[PDB]
């Protein structure tokens, strides 16, 4: 009845018959499966290495088989640059990640603000692209410490001539005469003819902007496919046919889940509907497929005399068979509209005084 | 209305050109006026006589 | 139920729907229109006697 | 050591319709009992997809460099596994970085390295008398590799080396495209009892791998394994037989296509959107 | 004859079964355009949320929202111009009937 | 024409309405009912004879 | 010409969404103004008979 | 085409407008640019959209045949997808795929100003 | 040699030239470069009024 005063916006309510929401069930419990993995990701490895790599050869890196608990660097590593893209920082932590790689190369200070999507400049341009639907993170820090010595470091080299740029994630590493005018190079260097790549140089007190920066660029997918790396979530038990919250390899919703006819293949996860919405999944510490239903259904009517003539009302309840009700009592009736509760069902025939359907009315009568 | 008629400065001039260049087409009626005009002549021969 | 269609179970959609209220109790208001018409215009039909 | 190859003989090329064959499964969503409209870049149905085959001890070996213009289909209707891999590149000499992958009988070896094909690559197989067996002989492919940024090395195996005799049984079917770095492979092994040309019919092929080469590819080559015997008296560039296979070649395009999903997870027909009115 | 020519034929009573089609692909039609992204990065609501915190989840959200209103608009304006046809008709048999 | 009204030549602009293709459908739909009505409208008038 | 396909495709969705909505008006003007149509052509069929 | 930056698809042809010395570009009611100066020579060009013309495809049940009949709207018989035999002209457009008869039946398909299709021997 | 004060600022024409910005690869480098109404990608293929 309140559900009515405040659809009609109003502290009274006319003799009829109201439709109302439909018929909610809240989840009783959470569910987490993350898959079973126990190693640490190579933070390690990755993150704190002697040698990194130069931006025009850059390194790539499959990260697999484990836990993403980032938290390990806040100990020991400061990074000037972090943005995700494609994902909410605050939400790494719950997330399963489909296809890691890790990309890692070392540049000048100044073109940190390259890598992002859709730049332009020496290093967007000739050595190292991002794509512009690009999901993932972004990391950067000064590594003048590590990365710098005195007399010049000349290690760390970048193309400065290309024909064309880059296509993302390309990696070019030829080394032959480029020809910046018309004149032919036979692979000589000379006038118009330079060599492609030039060498940072690195000297410890070079102006930050002119400083060693080690950057790594993560790309992976988030929920379209099986999953190993993942982020630090406890996992739960599996708990079948009850409205809970799952998360299923960072893939949350509410539903009841109950076991499955469909025969996932190998390379899939999740499927889904018409309306895309996720109705099947496979767990991932079991190999089982599990199918996902919403917890509200029913359609629900409310059948009230004025408010101001009585506060008694009857709920209809089409798509029950008398349960799945709000409250249950005496003067329980099954018609074909539904389960009617809380009016009394009597022999007689009368003309029709609130219409509820399929042949029966309701009034208010003594 | 043929293309080699809306080509051309006549595209921006005309409003059919302007509409078929943009995807509004206008399909015409299955009787044509000839075949109503023989509609209407039979009822009018069979009111008549 | 446009909650359920536009929302579902999620609750942020609901509590972001909440700015949307008038235009679902207008979309219900002329279902319900339609719905008690469908009952009058059998009723005008076969309930002449 | 890079021999080239001669006692070929010369014959036009052939060409062949594709009957709707080439559809992959665009994601790794599972879905049953549902059409599904997807735009991808598709082989279009009924296209014109060459052909090539190695045939009549030798007539015929046919391994020239191809376009890779956006993706290819590739499929070899093959009885003795003749078909041995494919190396890609854009250049496919030493200045630029080629992708190569081989199954050398042994492994399956996908390597990106700085290669120096040869003008003729190939592996040879030697049949031995006195024996019934066949042996894996030769791996002229490169004169060599420095720059290795990739490679990967399959778990051993032994795979049977005979000429067969017969129908071709086995048809392979693989698309390869490349894509933001990523070299996107799918394929679907089919049994077929044949004598000529395509097999007419519908299969999906299905997610193979996707390898981070970040390499420019715009042609490619196929790589062949040839036999070698007594009946062959000749030197390394003449005498040889080839044996017997066929593949073919299609081109992909961005397409809109609408897949029926089964039942159960499996595509089992499809329209191209484009075909015809 | 009547009766005949009813039991013999299937396709005879082509009006009530387009009404009834009608109905039955406008609620299909409106549960298929429930897969359209509406310029989001997705058409899940649990994907966005498990995406994107609550701050960069509403841009993607309150598109989803004004696109399935739309959807549910357009439903409601085509049942009440269907509806306007229906009771022409039922006005005319009610009409018949007398 | 949808592709054509919305997108015009545009091959990005009809990949971005790939989304909105039932949308589409529907219009169409409701356009070609009320033609078939026209030509229906046109038969009833004049074809009783 | 000016944007870059990531920083495109926020305007192109606003301009296919304003364009959706004007073919959708379009459609619905067009089907009450084909009840209206229809009724006048049934009242001409009546006045025919 | 790129017009100083300007993108886009169509069909150039020379032009009756006369520009200003200051204008470049010229748009129509819609905005869209239908017409320019030619930086290097400085002649006004037309721009034309390259697509035009209603399509209709007529076919049987693809449960009865597989052939269709294609009507263009619009072309005078070309801008057709393909011809061959059975080119009929009709006043809702040019019919391709169909044989012309003499009879005259009742509507089977409708097509438009009076003509109708149907598949028959 | 010598920039302006902020207080009194230079303005520059330019005109009559060809913008290939790569020219300044090898000797410059920016801490700062963004650009409004336009992408830094799409720089290459317009012209500038
Ligand atoms: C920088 C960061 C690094 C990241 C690394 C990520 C990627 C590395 C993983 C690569 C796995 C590749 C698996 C696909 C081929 C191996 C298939 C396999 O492990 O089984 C071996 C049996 O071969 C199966 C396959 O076909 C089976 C039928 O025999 C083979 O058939 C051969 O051709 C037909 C001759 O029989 C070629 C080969 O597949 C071609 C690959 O496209
Ligand atoms: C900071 C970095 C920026 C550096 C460069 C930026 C842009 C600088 C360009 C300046 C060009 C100005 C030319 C326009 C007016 C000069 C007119 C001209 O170049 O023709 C001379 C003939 O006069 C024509 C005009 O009128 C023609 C009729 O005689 C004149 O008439 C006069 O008044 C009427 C008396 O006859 C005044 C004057 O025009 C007034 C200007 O508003
Ligand atoms: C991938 O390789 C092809 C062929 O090597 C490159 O295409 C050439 O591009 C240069 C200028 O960059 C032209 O001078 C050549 O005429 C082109 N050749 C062909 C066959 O088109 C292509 O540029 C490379 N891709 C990238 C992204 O650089
Ligand atoms: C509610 O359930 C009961 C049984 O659970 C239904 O009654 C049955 O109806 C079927 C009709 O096909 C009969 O074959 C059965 O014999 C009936 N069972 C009993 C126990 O009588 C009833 O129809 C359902 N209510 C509604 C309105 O759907
Ligand atoms: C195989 O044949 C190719 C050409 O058909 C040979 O390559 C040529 O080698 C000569 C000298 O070594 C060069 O002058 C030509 O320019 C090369 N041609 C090409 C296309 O590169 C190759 O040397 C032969 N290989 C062997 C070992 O016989
Ligand atoms: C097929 O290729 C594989 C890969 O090159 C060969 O196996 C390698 O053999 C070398 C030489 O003994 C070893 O150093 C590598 O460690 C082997 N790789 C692995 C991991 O197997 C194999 O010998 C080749 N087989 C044939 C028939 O040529
Ligand atoms: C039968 O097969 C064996 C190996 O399975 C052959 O033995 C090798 O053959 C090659 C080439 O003939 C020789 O270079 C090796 O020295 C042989 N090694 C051994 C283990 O003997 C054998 O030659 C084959 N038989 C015949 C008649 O060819
Ligand atoms: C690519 O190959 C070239 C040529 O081998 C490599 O350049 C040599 O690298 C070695 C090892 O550092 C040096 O000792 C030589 O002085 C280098 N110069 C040459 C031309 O021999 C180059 O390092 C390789 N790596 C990449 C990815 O570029
Ligand atoms: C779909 O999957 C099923 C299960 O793997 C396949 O098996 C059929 O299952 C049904 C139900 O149990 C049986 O009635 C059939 O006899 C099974 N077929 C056979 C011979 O395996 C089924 O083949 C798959 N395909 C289709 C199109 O149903
Ligand atoms: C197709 O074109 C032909 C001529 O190209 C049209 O036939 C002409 O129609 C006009 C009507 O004003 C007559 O004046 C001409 O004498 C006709 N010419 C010939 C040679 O027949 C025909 O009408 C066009 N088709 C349609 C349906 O528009
Ligand atoms: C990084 O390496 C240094 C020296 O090897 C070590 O002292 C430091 O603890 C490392 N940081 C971590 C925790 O990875
Ligand atoms: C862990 O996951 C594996 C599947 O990789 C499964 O076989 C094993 O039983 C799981 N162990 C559990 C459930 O703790
Ligand atoms: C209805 O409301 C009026 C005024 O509030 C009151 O006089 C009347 O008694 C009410 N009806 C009943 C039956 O209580
Ligand atoms: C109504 O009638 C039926 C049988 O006629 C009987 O079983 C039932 O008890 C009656 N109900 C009431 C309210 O008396
Ligand atoms: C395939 O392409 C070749 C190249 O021109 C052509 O001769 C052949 O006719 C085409 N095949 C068919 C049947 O279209
Ligand atoms: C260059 O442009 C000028 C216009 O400023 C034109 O007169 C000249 O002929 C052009 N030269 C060409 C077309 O090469
Ligand atoms: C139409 O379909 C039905 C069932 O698929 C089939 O029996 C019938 O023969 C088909 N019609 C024709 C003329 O092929
Ligand atoms: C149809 O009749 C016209 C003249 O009325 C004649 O020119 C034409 O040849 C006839 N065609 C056939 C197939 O009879």
């Amino acid at each position: 009845l309140s559900e009515t005063k405040c659809t009609l916006k109003s502290f009274t309510v006319e003799k009829g018959i109201y439709q109302t929401s439909n018929f909610r069930v809240q989840p009783t419990e959470s569910i987490v499966r993350f898959p079973n993995i126990t190693n640490l990701c190579p933070f390690g490895e990755v993150f704190n290495a002697t040698r990194f790599a130069s931006v025009y050869a850059w390194n790539r890196k499959r990260i697999s088989n484990c836990v993403a608990d980032y938290s390990v660097l806040y100990n020991s590593a400061s990074f000037s640059t972090f943005k995700c893209y494609g994902v909410s920082p605050t939400k790494l932590n719950d997330l399963c990640f489909t296809n890691v790689y890790a990309d890692s190369f070392v540049i000048r200070g100044d073109e940190v603000r390259q890598i992002a999507p859709g730049q332009t400049g020496k290093i967007a341009d000739y050595n190292y692209k991002l794509p512009d639907d690009f999901t993932g993170c972004v990391i950067a820090w000064n590594s003048n410490n590590l990365d710098s010595k005195v007399g010049g470091n000349y290690n760390y080299l970048y193309r400065l001539f290309r024909k064309s740029n880059l296509k993302p994630f390309e990696r070019d590493i030829s080394t032959e005469i480029y020809q910046a005018g018309s004149t032919p190079c036979n692979g000589v260097e000379g006038f118009n003819c330079y060599f492609p790549l030039q060498s940072y140089g690195f000297q410890p007190t070079n102006g930050v902007g002119y400083q060693p920066y080690r950057v790594v660029v993560l790309s992976f997918e988030l929920l379209h496919a099986p999953a190993t790396v993942c982020g630090p979530k406890k996992s739960t038990n599996l708990v079948k046919n009850k409205c809970v919250n799952f998360n299923f390899n960072g893939l949350t919703g509410t539903g009841v889940l109950t076991e499955s006819n469909k025969k996932f293949l190998p390379f899939q996860q999740f499927g889904r509907d018409i309306a895309d919405t996720t109705d099947a999944v496979r767990d991932p510490q079991t190999l089982e497929i599990l199918d996902i239903t919403p917890c509200s259904f029913g359609g629900v009517s409310v059948i009230t005399p004025g408010t101001n003539t009585s506060n008694q009302v009857a709920v209809l309840y089409q798509d029950v068979n008398c349960w799945r009700v709000y409250s249950t009592g005496s003067n329980v009736f099954q018609t074909r509209a539904g389960c009617l509760i809380g009016a009394e069902h009597v022999n007689n025939s009368y003309e029709c005084d609130i219409p509820i359907g399929a042949g029966i009315c309701a009034s208010y009568q003594t | 209305k043929q293309y080699g008629d809306c080509l051309g400065d006549i595209a921006a001039r005309d409003l059919i050109c302007a509409q078929k260049f943009n995807g509004l087409t206008v399909l015409p009626p299955l009787l044509t006026d000839e075949m109503i005009a023989q509609y209407t002549s039979a009822l009018l021969a069979g009111t008549i006589t | 139920d446009c909650t359920m269609y536009i929302c579902g179970d999620s609750t942020e959609c609901s509590n972001l729907l909440l700015q949307y209220g008038s235009f679902c109790t207008q979309l219900n208001r002329a279902l319900t229109g339609i719905a008690v018409e469908q009952d009058k215009n059998t009723q005008e039909v076969f309930a002449q006697v | 050591q890079c021999v080239n190859l001669t006692t070929r003989t010369q014959l036009p090329p052939a060409y062949t319709n594709s009957f709707t064959r080439g559809v992959y499964y665009p994601d790794k969503v599972f879905r049953s009992s549902v059409l599904h409209s997807t735009q991808d870049l598709f082989l279009p149905f009924f296209s014109n997809v060459t052909w090539f085959h190695a045939i009549h001890v030798t007539k015929r070996f046919d391994n020239p460099v191809l376009p890779f213009n956006d993706g290819v289909y590739f499929a070899s209707t093959e009885k003795s596994n003749i078909i041995r891999g494919w190396i890609f590149g854009t250049t496919l000499d030493s200045k630029t970085q080629s992708l190569l992958i081989v199954n050398n009988a042994t492994n399956v070896v996908i390597k990106v390295c700085e290669f120096q094909f040869c003008n003729d690559p190939f592996l040879g197989v030697y049949y031995h008398k006195n024996n019934k067996s066949w042996m894996e002989s030769e791996f002229r492919v490169y004169s060599s590799a420095n720059n290795c940024t990739f490679e990967y090395v399959s778990q051993p195996f032994l795979m049977d080396l005979e000429g067969k005799q017969g129908n071709f049984k086995n048809l392979r079917e693989f698309v390869f495209k490349n894509i933001d770095g990523y070299f996107k492979i799918y394929s679907k092994h089919t049994p077929i009892n044949l004598v000529r040309d395509l097999p007419q019919g519908f299969s999906a092929l299905e997610p193979l791998v996707d390898l981070p080469i970040g390499i420019n590819i715009t042609r490619f080559q196929t790589l062949l394994a040839l036999h070698r015997s007594y009946l062959t008296p000749g030197d390394s560039s003449s005498g040889w037989t080839a044996g017997a296979a066929a593949y073919y070649v299609g081109y992909l395009q961005p397409r809109t296509f609408l897949l029926k999903y089964n039942e159960n997870g499996t595509i089992t027909d499809a329209v191209d959107c484009a075909l015809d009115p | 004859k009547i009766q005949d020519s009813l039991s013999s034929t299937a396709s005879a009573l082509g009006k009530l079964q387009d009404v009834v089609n009608q109905n039955a692909q406008a609620l299909n039609t409106l549960v298929k355009q429930l897969s359209s992204n509406f310029g989001a990065i997705s058409s899940v609501l649990n994907d966005i949320l498990s995406r994107l915190d609550k701050v960069e989840a509403e841009v993607q959200i309150d598109r989803l929202i004004t696109g399935r209103l739309q959807s549910l608009q357009t439903y409601v304006t085509q049942q009440l111009i269907r509806a306007a046809e229906i009771r022409a008709s039922a006005n005319l048999a009610a009409t018949k009937m007398s």
